[PDB]
């Protein structure tokens, strides 16, 4: 048998509210080993939140989640809870699940450190306010300071769009040389913004139509922006 | 609590050797396990006990003590070792990560190209006014970007966006967008976007006057 | 519970030495007896275990030759005797006691066992 | 579904084991409506055990190749089948009923022996255990309900016949559902090696008087509770009472056992064969007061009884220890088999009839009265404690030789690989 | 605070030369350096550039694979080495010094600058 952690529950949560996320193994004696969630935020670095073994009193909690989560086991059905209270903007991230060794608090010293073997695959946890909404699309139009050594620049603009993702093509597919597309930004508003812009000859400007074609798939809305002068 | 990384950032090129540093404080102080992970997926144990490879890793990765420093070590780069990387210390019935170091591919300088756009009609029939200043393909990363309204200095009013590195150009491409109102952005006369990077002798200017067209 | 001790940090070609004891006036002489061992990419296997009566001992196929197993239980002590240690040889090492009797491919399961110990860490560097 | 199998299977056992003690607690009317003695209505059980004894290694053989849904619903069909229509045999004829008690053995046989190996192959090796033990613990309950179903059945309705009439309706719809929530699925070298070695024989002699004292008292004591309250002259709620205190004595006795053997293990290992033998002696010296105090109290009876039976219970989960402890890996197919066959050979196969039979041979030389029918039954109910005793004696004659034996046993099997 | 060149010259084609820019009043330990090239009628464009400690040092494309440069923190100066030197590397060199702790790119500190030429 092969070793598997599946994990379960994510998805978009206002503040105020509560989660609970499941955590499922397969393929290894269950009581052998300690479970660890940890999670990562959008654009940092890796952080540990929780532990729990089997028997429901080797449990441990970090100091800023200390009071409002709370971790438990079920070793008949093999699996690990955690139940989030009192969440806040902060807690946007992608939570895994990895599995421990049951006794690393006895005989974690000088010379050890034992690791983390095998992990999940991530659910993802967002905290907001807003309501769904469509994109609105300008033109970002070329001119002759937008102009360069006989090179020119053009693109469009994506803006106050919920939640993510949107996809943005330029005639339809038919040129994919020299397009740029920026990752996602977020206003302090609580919508998400972006841009994309292509390069062409200078001469160009004049024989080709330029389209850029937004699809955005969770409020069902396609719109089509023609680029010019 | 938290370790610190040195280098935060480096780059190399293919089959050259590349050393990364763990500085720790904590009551471990001689044992230290190190991770890897690369964009949207999961990290991947790589070294525990600050000396002994995981089951079915590649054998050029190393790491050793020094001091209360430790370090790992790569000591043939390929082009699937271009990622970021980790270290984790257990110093009480507590666990902490450390900050990640990234590396990258290098290359020759590339001075960017500057490109100012004002809105458009519809964005002032939204009532809001938004100019975006774009930099094109340079290189290194490190680039600044300074907004002058009417020769004044602004701040607190912008937002920048970087791309990942190209996959045949291996170059940067960054966006910075500042946002008025339609009031605000009727009420002046020049505006402009100065751009300075390692391979500029002078900054360069980008102008727009208001009532052209 | 049992209690393990020994364990720590030695270079290819050492040796080390291992007890468990039964603190209190137990015993532990119906049957008692084996030792363990868990590395972090695998699954726990048997490495040796011995007799109630006689003194007879079983080693597993990868250990033969180096490990040695012996018993007191004047003061209720089991000792384990390694010797030239290998980098492969880096784990945690347990101490158990069952009930059924002393025999090849009986070390193997760990399914059927009483009483348990903690652990201990051994790491082999370079 | 699997629980539902497990579920199925377990009810099974429950009826399996209320239809033997229906008997006894209308024994005293039986003795009325057939004109018999005590001497014909020992038979009634003694013939039971004889058949089921050898039934069981045939159905055994029978089970491991053919289909096991189709032999289990033919037995419970069978013994139902039986059990219901025995209740209609007119009064001339008493062979037939014995002769019913026959087939209901050989029916329940083959039931007691298929099951657990269906319930064995379904599960794995760490929950295999748990399945077995509720399958197990319906031995009290379903003993118990025997009294209790019997008793009250007569009570209500009116006439000893309608106690054999409930059982076999449930028998007939079980027998159906295991039809459809189930799921589908030399031996003389070990002979002439099992009897030079003394822990395994001492241990049989043993279990064999455990059953001598369990099968004549379980089946004669509510006849002679009853004989003794006429006596006093201030008298059926005895059988009922029987029944309540056997139910929860059968879990208190092994939880008892099961302690005082874990302690015991962590001082010497002797601990096995100490707790049987202590146990074994004590509940002697308690059995012995029931035939005192009866003739004085009713309720220092009931207690004794309470405190015998629990103690005579406490070696149940302690020799299948035993058994493993001495014997090697590859004989303990032919040890177990053996040991239950000789268990039911010098146990309770001929021990019921043998105490009718001396109550009657007593009597006939005294004048017969309410008075001395009562005496007899006390006087040959004597011999329970003499063989608890003998088993006591056994118990210690095999804590002599335990850990000699083991010290060969380990020898061998490291030997043969 | 000043800054000083010394090395300039003439060299034959094929050559190398070894050219050194030091300073007074300050201490290149954590700052970053630049070396610069102006051709008689052209403009100044970027040939070089070195970081502290352990980081590096970046070069451009019309000087790959022929140059170098180091440091001296315990005498407070830099060194560029130029190999292959070719007729259309000819100019007038500049050394300057970035204030800035994040290699932003802030030139404040500049030199004289010094002439080399090849001449064939
Ligand atoms: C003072 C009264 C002493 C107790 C005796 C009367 C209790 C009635 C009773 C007897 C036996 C059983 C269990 C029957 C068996 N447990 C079936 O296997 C006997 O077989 P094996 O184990 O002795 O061979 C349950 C209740």
């Amino acid at each position: 048998s092969e070793v598997q952690l599946v994990e379960s529950g994510g998805g978009l949560v206002q503040p105020g509210g509560s989660l609970r996320l499941s955590c499922a193994a397969s393929g290894f004696n269950f009581s052998y080993y300690s479970i660890h969630w940890v999670r990562q935020a959008p654009g940092k670095g890796l952080e540990w939140v929780a532990y729990i073994s089997s028997s429901s009193s080797y449990t441990s909690y970090a100091d800023s989640v200390k009071g409002r989560f709370t971790i438990s086991a079920d070793t008949s059905k093999n699996t690990a809870y955690l139940q989030m209270n009192s969440l806040r903007a902060e807690d946007t991230a992608v939570y895994y699940c990895a599995r421990g060794y049951q006794y690393w608090q006895y005989h974690a010293s000088w010379y050890w450190n034992g690791g983390l073997d095998y992990w999940g695959q991530g659910t993802l946890v967002t905290v907001s306010s807003a309501s769904t909404k469509g994109p609105s699309v300008f033109p970002l139009a070329p001119s002759s300071k937008s102009t360069s050594g006989g090179t020119a620049a053009l693109g469009c603009l994506v803006k106050d769009y919920f939640p993510e993702p949107v996809t943005v093509s330029w005639n339809s597919g038919a040129l994919t040389s020299g397009v740029h597309t920026f990752p996602a930004v977020l206003q302090s508003s609580g919508l998400y913004s972006l841009s994309s812009v292509v390069t062409v000859p200078s001469s160009s400007l004049g024989t080709q139509t330029y389209i850029c074609n937004v699809n955005h798939k969770p409020s069902n809305t396609k719109v089509d922006k023609k680029v010019e002068p | 609590i938290q370790m610190t990384q040195s280098p935060s950032s480096l780059s190399a090129s293919v089959g050259d050797r590349v050393t990364i540093t763990c500085r720790a404080s904590q009551s471990v102080s001689s044992a230290v396990a190190w991770y890897q992970q690369k964009p949207g997926k999961a990290p991947k144990l790589l070294i525990y006990s600050a000396s002994s490879l995981y089951s079915g890793v590649p054998s050029r990765f190393s790491g050793s003590r020094s001091g209360t420093d430790f370090t790992l070590t790569i000591s043939s780069l390929q082009p699937e070792d271009f990622a970021t990387y980790y270290c984790q210390q257990s110093s009480s019935s507590l666990i902490t990560f450390g900050q990640g170091t990234k590396v990258e591919i290098k290359r020759t300088v590339a001075a960017p190209s500057v490109f100012i756009f004002p809105p458009s009609d519809s964005q002032l029939k939204s009532g809001t006014a938004s100019v975006v200043c774009l930099l094109n393909n340079f290189y290194p990363r490190e680039a600044k970007v300074q907004w002058k309204v009417d020769n004044a200095l602004q701040s607190g009013n912008s937002q920048e966006s970087v791309t990942e590195q190209d996959s045949k150009d291996s170059t940067y491409s960054l966006s910075s967008t500042l946002t008025l109102s339609k009031a605000d952005y009727e009420k002046h006369k020049v505006y402009a976007c100065e751009v300075t990077h390692q391979g500029l002798s002078s900054p360069v200017t980008k102008s727009f006057n208001r009532g052209e067209c | 519970q049992l209690v393990e001790s020994g364990g720590g940090l030695v270079q290819p070609g050492g040796s080390l030495r291992l007890s468990c004891a039964a603190p209190g006036s137990r015993r532990f002489d119906y049957y008692t007896l084996g030792w363990f061992r868990q590395a972090p990419g695998k699954e726990r296997e048997g490495v040796s275990c011995i007799s109630t009566v006689g003194g007879i001992t079983n080693y597993a196929d990868s250990v033969k030759g180096r490990f040695i197993i012996s018993r007191d239980n004047a003061k209720s002590t089991v000792y384990l005797q390694m010797n030239s240690l290998e980098p492969e040889d880096t784990a945690v090492y347990y101490c158990a006691a069952g009930r059924e009797m002393c025999a090849p491919m009986m070390l193997g399961d760990y399914y059927d066992m009483d009483y348990w110990g903690k652990g201990t860490p051994v790491t082999v560097s370079s | 579904g699997r629980g539902a199998a497990a579920a199925i299977l377990s009810l099974g056992n429950v009826l399996n084991y209320l239809d033997r003690y229906t008997v006894a607690g209308v024994l005293l009317d039986i003795q009325q409506h057939f004109g018999v003695k005590d001497r014909g209505a020992g038979l009634l059980q003694s013939v039971f055990i004889c058949s089921f004894m050898v039934a069981a290694p045939i159905f055994g053989y029978l089970g491991d190749r053919f289909n096991r849904k189709v032999i289990l619903s033919c037995g419970i069909f069978f013994w139902s089948a039986v059990t219901f229509s025995s209740s209609f045999i007119p009064q001339q004829y008493f062979w037939l009923l014995v002769l019913s008690r026959g087939l209901v053995g050989i029916g329940e046989a083959s039931y007691s022996t298929i099951a657990p190996t269906i319930i064995g192959d379904l599960f794995t090796k760490n929950t295999r255990t748990l399945m077995l033990s509720v399958f197990y613990f319906a031995i009290p309950l379903g003993s118990g309900l025997g009294y209790i179903t019997g008793s009250s059945v007569k009570q209500a309705a009116g006439d000893w016949h309608w106690a054999l009439r409930v059982s076999p309706v449930l028998g007939m719809i079980t027998g159906t559902l295991i039809l459809i929530l189930v799921p589908a699925t030399s031996w003389l070298r070990d002979m002439k090696a099992l009897i030079r070695n003394r822990s395994y024989v001492f241990s049989s002699l043993a279990t064999s008087a455990v059953s001598f004292a369990t099968g004549a008292l379980g089946m004669w004591i509510p006849l002679y509770l009853h004989r003794a309250q006429v006596v006093q002259k201030t008298a059926a709620k005895d059988s009922l009472i029987f029944g309540a205190i056997t139910c929860f004595t059968g879990f208190l006795g092994v939880v008892t056992g099961a302690g005082a053997t874990r302690w015991c293990r962590l001082k010497t290992q002797r601990a096995d064969p100490l707790v049987c033998a202590v146990g074994m002696l004590g509940s002697a010296i308690f059995i012995c007061l029931i035939f005192v105090a009866a003739k004085s109290s009713i309720v220092g009876a009931y207690i004794c009884i309470f405190v015998g039976e629990t103690l005579l219970f406490s070696n149940w989960a302690i020799t299948a220890d035993i058994l493993m402890y001495v014997v090697i890996p590859t004989r303990r197919a032919t040890a177990v088999a053996l040991q239950s066959f000789t268990s039911h050979l010098l146990g309770d196969a001929g021990s019921p009839y043998l105490i009718g039979f001396i109550s009657d041979l007593i009597r006939q030389s005294t004048k017969d009265s309410p008075l001395w029918e009562f005496l007899s039954l006390g006087y040959a109910l004597m011999l329970c404690p003499f063989v608890v005793v003998l088993g006591g004696m056994f118990f210690l004659a095999t804590a002599l030789f335990f850990v000699s034996d083991r010290a060969r046993a380990e020898q061998q099997v490291n030997q043969l690989a | 605070v000043q800054l000083q060149e010394s090395g300039g010259g003439l060299v034959q084609p094929g050559g190398s030369l070894r050219l050194s820019c030091a300073a007074s009043g300050r201490t290149i330990s954590r700052y970053a350096m630049s070396w610069f090239r102006q051709a008689p009628g052209k403009e100044r464009e970027f040939v070089a550039v070195a970081r502290r400690s352990g980081d590096g040092a970046f070069y451009a494309d019309s000087v790959q694979g022929r140059f170098t440069v180091s440091r001296d923190d315990a005498k407070n100066t830099v060194y560029l080495q130029m190999n292959s030197l070719k007729p259309e590397d000819t100019a007038v060199y500049y050394c300057a010094i970035d204030s800035d702790t994040f290699y932003s790119g802030s030139y404040d500190y500049w030199g004289q600058g010094t002439q080399v030429t090849v001449s064939s």
